DNA sequence: CGGGTTTTTGTCTGGCTTCACACTTGATTTGCATCACTGTGTAAGACAGGCCAGATC
DNA sequence: GATCTGGCCTGTCTTACACAGTGATACAGCCCTTAACAAAAACCCG
DNA sequence: CGGGTTTTTGTTAAGGGCTGTATCACTGTGTAAGACAGGCCAGATC
DNA sequence: GATCTGGCCTGTCTTACACAGTGATGCAAATCAAGTGTGAAGCCAGACAAAAACCCG
C-alpha cells in the first residue's frame, strides 16, 4: 500500500477469444503475414482516439 | 464492429448508390489514415545517442526472431514472432494521448506553451492465452499455445515550480482497451529458451531508454518525456518462473519476503519486503560460484530458493480475489474443524472429517439455500 | 454482411452521434421490416377449400415434424425440423 | 439416408404440393384481384436421392438409365436407340406387382420383371443430367481409348496389367512433355 | 340547359441572384481487376470382408 | 545384508465453475397541451 | 453596491408516442484445483 | 462326400482438388486544384387580363 496505494483488482478469456477472432475474421495464411494483420488490429483496436470518437454518445 | 474489407467496400457501396451522396469513405483513405496512426510515421529524438538501438524511425513491425539465425546447422525453432519497436510503439502511444492530455493540462490551471520534463509511469505486463488454434481438419491436432508482451501508460506528471500535478491518470487502468501490445509469439509459456530468445532484444531496449531523454513535437512546441518503468502485470507463476525462483514445491513460497512455509506459520506478521532484483543477481551469483564449499542443502538454504539467473526486473503485486480466496478457504477449514469439537478429539479420521463437511454442506443448502462444491472460487 | 444486433445498434448509435441526424433506423423499425417480408403476413384466398389445410393466414416458422410422437414408448428420434407452409411461402414469395 | 425420419418430415410437404396441385390463388397484391395456378416440376435432385426416393435400387442395380428399363448389358450394345419408360404410375404399378406377386415366380425373374423396382415411390419426380457429368464421361471414355489405342491391343489379345500401367505411365510422360498437363486420376471438370 | 364563382394562368418592364462551359494540365482518388497463400467440403477411387460357385482326394 | 513397504514429493489430468455472446422481451427515460406562479441572468440609473 | 426593467428556464398535473438500455433463457467455452499415478526414498524384517 | 480356392459385391475409409476467403497491389479513368470571363438560366417589385370545372336559377 505504501509503494503503491492500490491493490488493484486485475484478473481470463478476453486475451484468447478476442485474439481467435481477430485471426479468424480479418486474417491471412501462410503463419507470416498472419501474425503482422492481427497485431495490426489489436494495436488499432486499442487506441484512445478510436475508442474517444466511439463512446462520445454519452455527453 | 470486426468488418472485413470486401463486405465494407459493398455496404460502402450500397450506400453511396442509395443515399446518392457519398457518405462513408472508401478503402483508399481508411488505409491511408491507419498508416498514419500506426506507430513509426512522425519523427522524434533523443538527447542521449540511445546505444545498440538504430536512428530510423520509419519502421513498424518486424520479426520477433531479432535476426536468430534458424537454418538446418543451428538451433530447431519455428515459433512465429512479430513485434514493434519500443520506443516506437511509446511515442505512438504518446502521440494519439496528446489530445487527452493537452486537455488535462489545460483543465489544471495551466497554459499551452509549457515545457517539461514530464514524467510518464509506464507498466508492462505479458500473459499466454492458451489455445488459439481452430483446429478442424481431423479434430484435435497440437496444443498450440501463444504469449503476447504489452505496455500500458496510467500516470503521467508534470512539475512545476515547486510542487507537480498529475496532468493525466487513467481511470480503469485493469481494462482489456489500454493494453497497448508490443509483440505476439506462437510459443509456449514454459518454453524458456525461445521466450527469452524473444525478450531479451526488449528487456535491452527497456534498459537503454530507461536512462534517456525523449523530445517530440506535439503541437509545434518540443517537449520533453522521461520514463519510470514498472513490471507489475505478473501472474506469481511468470514471476517465479523469471525471476530465477524454484517451482511452486519446497518451502520457500514467499515472493516478497526470504522467509519459509515454517517460518510464516510460526511467525504471521514479522516480515517485510526485501528480495530485490541485485540481491537475486549476488545470491545467484554465490550460487553458480559456491565460496565456501558447503553441502547442496546448506548452500540451498543459504541462497534462500533462488537457483536460476533472472533477466526481467519486476515489482510484485496482489491480487484481491486471490487474498480474499486464501482467507476464505481458511475460514470454511477452521469452521469444519469447529462443528467437530476437535478440540476434545486427540486423533481424527477421514471418515469423521467427510462426514462432518457433509452435515455442513447440508445445513448450509437447508438454511442458506445454496450449492456447496469442492472447486472453491471466488 | 452478417451483422449482429449488437454491432448494429452501436454503429447506428455512433454515426447518430458522430452525425447528429438519424440516417441509419432503429432496431424496431428493422423488426418492423423484417416482420412485414416473412410469410404468413398478407393475406389470400384459395377458390377450392383446400382440405386438409387450415385456413389460418398469420402463421411463420412451425415445428417440421407435425404433430410427432416423441413419447417414451414410440420409435426414437433425434431431429429438429423447422419449415414454413407451402401456401404461406408462395404468397410471400409473390408479395 | 435415413429414410423412416425423410419421409415423416417430408410427407405433409407432398400432401400440401398435391392438394395444391389443382388449385387457384387469388391474391391482393396489385390493388385488384389476381388468380395463380401453379405447376410443380422436381428436378432438383441428384442421382444418389433420385435413385432413394424413386423405389430404385442405390447402385447395385444392373438397370442404370433413371430413364430407360435398359440393362448394363444391353446399354453396352444398343448405345442410341431408347425411349423414356419411367413415370411415377407405372413405378407404382411395378411395385404393387412386386408386392402382390399374382404370377407365382422366382425372384431372379420377378425382379428383371420389375426392372429394379424394390420400394415404393412417393414422390413425383423429373430426373435431369447437367454438362458436367456428360463431359468428365466423355473424357474418361476417350482416356482408356487414347491407352488402348497406344498399347497396341488389337494385335494383343491378351495384354498385362503392369504392360497397360507402363503405357498409362508413358502416356503421361509425352502428354507433360508436349501439351504440359499434369495427369491425376482424381478427375474433374 | 345556360350563367355565375372560384381556381388556376399568364402577362411586359425593369430588376435581383445563380449555376455552367471554357479551356487550362497534371495531380488525386476512385474503381475494378489481379496478386500471395492456404483450409476444407466433396466426389473419384481403390479395398478387403463377405458371399459365392467350381474343383480334387 | 538383501528385500518389502509406508510416507513425502511431483508432473500431469480431468473437471465444475465463472463467464461470453444472441435474438426477443421488458422496463425506463424524453415531448404534449394551460398556466399562474417559482426561480436564473445582463444591463442601467440612483 | 443595489433595486428596476427586461430576457430566459422550472413546475406539475397524463395517457400517449418514441427511443435507449437492461435482462432472460439459452447454450458454448476458457481455466486453475486438487486428485492421483508414479518416483524416490528410509525403516522394518527374514 | 468333405472342404479348398479364385472371382465379384458392396459398405468402407482415403485422398486429391477446385473454390472461397483474408489481406495488399496496380493501372485505366473520372474529377478537381485555382485563373478569370461571360452567358444562359432561376426568381421578384410595378398593375392588368385568359382556360377549366361545379353549383344555382
Ligand atoms: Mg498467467
Ligand atoms: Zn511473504
Ligand atoms: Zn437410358
Amino acid at each position: 500500500i505504501e509503494r503503491d496505494g492500490s491493490i488493484g483488482a486485475w484478473a481470463n478469456q478476453s486475451g484468447n477469444k478476442l485474439f481467435r477472432r481477430f485471426r479468424k475474421m480479418n486474417a491471412r495464411q501462410s503463419k507470416c503475414y498472419e501474425m503482422e494483420d492481427v497485431l495490426k488490429h489489436h494495436w488499432l483496436y486499442t487506441s484512445k482516439y478510436l475508442q474517444k470518437f466511439m463512446n462520445a454518445h454519452n455527453a | 464492429t470486426f468488418l472485413s474489407c470486401s463486405q465494407y467496400h459493398k455496404m460502402y457501396r450500397t450506400v453511396k448508390a442509395i443515399t446518392g451522396r457519398q457518405i462513408f469513405q472508401p478503402l483508399h483513405a481508411l488505409r491511408n489514415a491507419e498508416k498514419v496512426l500506426l506507430p513509426g510515421y512522425h519523427p522524434f529524438e533523443w538527447q542521449p545517442p540511445l546505444k545498440n538501438v538504430s536512428s530510423r524511425t520509419d519502421v513498424g513491425i518486424i520479426d520477433g526472431l531479432s535476426g536468430l539465425a534458424s537454418s538446418v546447422d543451428e538451433y530447431p525453432v519455428d515459433t512465429i514472432a512479430k513485434r514493434f519497436r519500443y520506443d516506437s510503439a511509446l511515442v505512438s502511444a504518446l502521440m494519439d494521448m496528446e489530445e487527452d492530455i493537452l486537455e488535462g493540462m489545460r483543465s489544471q490551471d495551466l497554459d499551452d506553451y509549457l515545457n517539461g520534463p514530464f514524467t510518464v509511469v509506464v507498466k508492462e505486463s505479458c500473459d499466454g492465452m492458451g489455445d488459439v488454434s481452430e483446429k478442424h481438419g481431423s479434430g484435435p491436432a497440437v496444443p498450440e499455445k501463444a504469449v503476447r508482451f504489452s505496455f500500458t501508460v496510467m500516470r503521467i506528471t508534470i512539475e512545476h515550480g515547486s510542487q507537480n500535478v498529475k496532468v493525466f491518470e487513467e481511470p480503469k487502468p485493469n481494462s482489456e482497451l489500454c493494453c497497448k501490445p508490443l509483440c505476439l509469439m506462437l510459443a509456449d509459456e514454459s518454453d524458456h529458451e525461445t521466450l527469452t530468445a524473444i525478450l531479451s532484444p526488449l528487456i535491452a531496449e527497456r534498459e537503454a531508454m530507461k536512462s534517456s531523454e525523449l523530445t517530440l513535437e506535439m503541437g509545434g512546441i518540443p517537449r520533453t518525456f522521461k520514463f519510470i518503468f514498472r513490471g507489475t502485470g505478473y501472474d506469481e507463476k511468470l514471476v517465479r518462473e523469471v525471476e530465477g525462483l524454484e517451482a511452486s514445491g519446497s518451502v520457500y513460497i514467499c515472493t516478497l519476503c526470504d522467509t519459509t512455509r515454517l517460518e510464516a506459520s510460526q511467525n504471521l506478521v514479522f516480515h517485510s519486503i526485501t528480495r530485490s532484483h541485485a540481491e537475486n543477481l549476488q545470491r545467484y551469483e554465490v550460487w553458480r560460484s559456491n565460496p565456501y564449499h558447503e553441502s547442496v542443502e546448506e548452500l540451498r538454504d543459504r541462497v534462500k530458493g533462488v537457483s536460476a539467473k533472472p533477466f526481467i526486473e519486476t515489482v510484485p503485486s496482489i491480487d484481491a480475489l486471490h487474498c480474499d480466496i486464501g482467507n476464505a478457504a481458511e475460514f470454511y477449514k477452521i469452521f469444519q474443524l469447529e462443528i467437530g469439537e476437535v478440540y476434545k478429539h486427540p486423533n481424527a479420521s477421514k471418515e469423521e472429517r467427510k462426514r462432518w463437511q457433509a452435515t455442513l454442506d447440508k445445513h448450509l443448502r437447508k438454511r442458506m439455500n445454496l450449492k456447496p462444491i469442492m472447486r472453491m472460487n471466488g
